């Protein structure tokens, strides 16, 4: 499964950018991850 | 003709040795300089080394290499076949 | 309680462990509770009230395991005796002989103390098929194959020699050779023509495997 | 080879394809 | 005196060493089958060091939180963790590590690392680190079933005789033991992951030039 997946990540994204870049990277490499799949 | 083994039963290795390779270069570039045909396009070569180098190249020496086990079978194994390393 | 005493007691029940260590390498049953025999049980058991090491009674027989009678069909029992008197007499060699014969044993462990008799070891290979071999006794108190130095062998049956002859395509007479007086050839019992595996530790490749034959 | 042409021709073909676009330019 | 006596010895085409009248000396020149110039020393990382440093080094747990992966190392190490078959693999791999960390203790009793072998394979890592631009600062999208399964291939395809029977088999395995060792102590999971930061691209190509550049290293039959 990627969709359940894409849909958190992308929330966690849209609701805390202020994260630290490193969360922020690892997150956009983790979509990346998926949408590769 | 015993000796000889199939080609199924061949456990030899597939590349060719340097002493092969001088070999073959050396009855190839003697040939040629006893005019003998060329099977390449030269283009503007005048050694029978280089030539024999630029057949080897693209693989079209028409020679076969007899491999002698120390019992005294052998194994045949053409040059188009052998692995050259570059 | 001369010091002498002790000493050739101690001396005698490591020949007879390093022999047991011997039998039990040519592929017969012994157990390992039998090889570590602590030295206390061994003067209850064959000690005389006088403390007389009593060889006449460590006299035993001992079969093949599965695995040996699988790998070699034709191996049979073995016996193994000692001898009491200091130069062994050729009454008492007959009466040996006489003894393996009647138990149709095939091969026999003859161990002598000092010296033996030259008539005495005529009657050695006149008992076809068995195999009368000597160990002279102080020769047997240390096990040679536990050195550092000497690496493990194994005796290979008639098929694994046909096998390696065959995809080597080899003659017999291009391996290396082992003599038979060799220490680890005895040790075995190897025969003339006979082919002994070597495994050993190498700088280039870690283990490494050659073969000879026993000549 | 005509089974790619088959493919190309539902339209979710085409929304996975701009939406890998979308995130290649999200990247 | 030395050269009238060894004159006349040959590597034949059965990779056997033998001498004028077919007498093998050796069955395998060198116990190894390797030229004598393409040897270079390198240092076998699993025999010294302390079992601490060797825990912490080469020993990978999903599901304890001392010995876990960085998920800022790997791409997908959020969903990773937790599983089960990627735990029975690295499992299978460290009892690998220490069966060969025992073989080469029992080997070279003396503790000493740096021993004579084939392909440079620092070298090579080191190549394949300056010739993509590998940046340590992103997450890389390797596999563990990847890593894993493509080094058990590349050792499955490491050929020096090429036989069929048994025999042959078991002498290939035995020729080819200690440079499997140096292979699977510099290849591993963490070494990968944290230490060298390859990629997928990077990885396939450090792969194919060991297995290339491992393949011309053998002895060339009719060398005196």
């Amino acid at each position: 499964e990627f969709i359940p997946h894409i849909f958190y990540s992308l929330h966690q994204i849209r609701k805390d950018p202020n994260n630290l870049s490193n969360q922020l990277e690892t997150l956009t490499g983790s979509i990346r991850h998926r949408l590769k799949l | 003709k015993e000796k000889a083994i199939p080609k199924d039963q061949r456990a030899t290795t597939p590349y060719m040795t340097k002493y092969e390779r001088a070999r073959i270069l050396g009855t190839r570039a003697l040939q040629i300089s006893m005019n003998a045909p060329v099977f390449v396009d030269l283009e503007g070569e005048t050694d029978p080394l280089r030539i024999a180098m630029k057949e080897l190249a693209e693989k079209k020496i028409p020679l076969v290499i007899r491999r002698y086990l120390p019992d005294g079978s052998f194994e045949d194994w053409s040059v188009e076949e052998l692995i050259v390393d570059l | 309680m001369d010091q002498e005493n002790e000493r050739n007691i101690s001396r005698l029940w490591r020949a007879f462990r390093t022999v047991k260590e011997m039998v039990k390498d040519r592929g017969y049953f012994i157990t390992q509770e039998e090889v570590e025999l602590p030295l206390e049980d061994f003067k209850a058991k064959y000690c005389d009230s006088m403390g007389r090491p009593q060889r006449k009674m460590m006299s035993f027989q001992a079969n093949p395991t599965e695995e040996s009678i699988s790998k070699f069909p034709d191996m049979g029992s073995l016996w193994v005796e000692f001898c009491d008197e200091p130069s062994v007499g050729v009454k008492t060699m007959k009466t040996f002989v006489i003894h393996i014969q009647e138990k149709n044993f095939q091969t026999g462990i003859f161990v002598y103390q000092n010296n033996i008799t030259p008539s005495a070891m005529k009657l050695v290979p006149s008992i076809p098929p068995a195999t009368i071999e000597t160990f002279n006794e102080a020769a047997l108190v240390v096990n040679i194959t536990h050195h550092e130095l000497v690496p493990k062998h194994i005796r290979l049956s008639s098929d694994e020699k046909r096998e390696l002859l065959k995809r080597y395509r080899l003659k017999e007479s291009q391996l290396p050779r082992i003599q038979r007086a060799d220490p680890v050839a005895l040790y075995l019992g190897l025969k003339r023509g006979e082919v002994v595996k070597i495994i050993r530790k190498s700088e280039t490749s870690g283990r490494y495997a050659s073969y000879r034959i026993c000549m | 080879t005509n089974s790619e042409d088959k493919l190309s021709k539902v339209q979710l073909y085409e929304d996975l394809c701009r939406y890998e676009d979308t995130l290649s330019k999200l990247v | 005196r030395l050269v009238k006596a060894l004159e006349d010895i040959m590597v034949h085409y059965d990779n056997t060493t033998r001498n004028s009248l077919g007498n093998v000396i050796q069955f395998i020149y060198g116990e190894d089958g390797m030229d004598a110039a393409h040897i270079e020393k390198q240092s076998l990382d699993t025999i010294g060091g302390s079992d601490a440093a060797f825990e912490k080094r080469y020993r990978v747990d999903l599901l304890n939180t001392d010995h876990t992966l960085d998920p800022s190392l790997l791409e997908s190490g959020s969903e990773i963790l937790g599983d089960l078959k990627l735990q029975v693999l690295l499992d299978e791999e460290y009892k690998q590590l220490v069966k060969d960390r025992k073989f080469l203790r029992e080997v070279f009793v003396d503790g000493e690392a740096n021993w004579p072998l084939p392909v440079n394979i620092r070298r090579i890592i080191q190549n394949a680190q300056q010739t993509f631009h590998i940046d340590h600062t992103k997450p890389s999208d390797l596999t563990i079933k990847d890593i894993v399964l493509g080094v058990k291939d590349l050792q499955e395809n490491l050929l020096v005789l090429r036989g069929k029977n048994e025999i042959i088999q078991n002498a290939q395995r035995d020729a080819v033991t200690l440079f499997c060792c140096l292979l699977r102590s510099r290849l591993a999971t963490r070494r990968v992951l944290q230490e060298y930061r390859l990629t997928k691209q990077a990885f396939d190509w450090v792969l194919s030039n060991i297995e290339a550049q491992f393949l011309r290293s053998v002895v060339h039959p009719g060398e005196m």
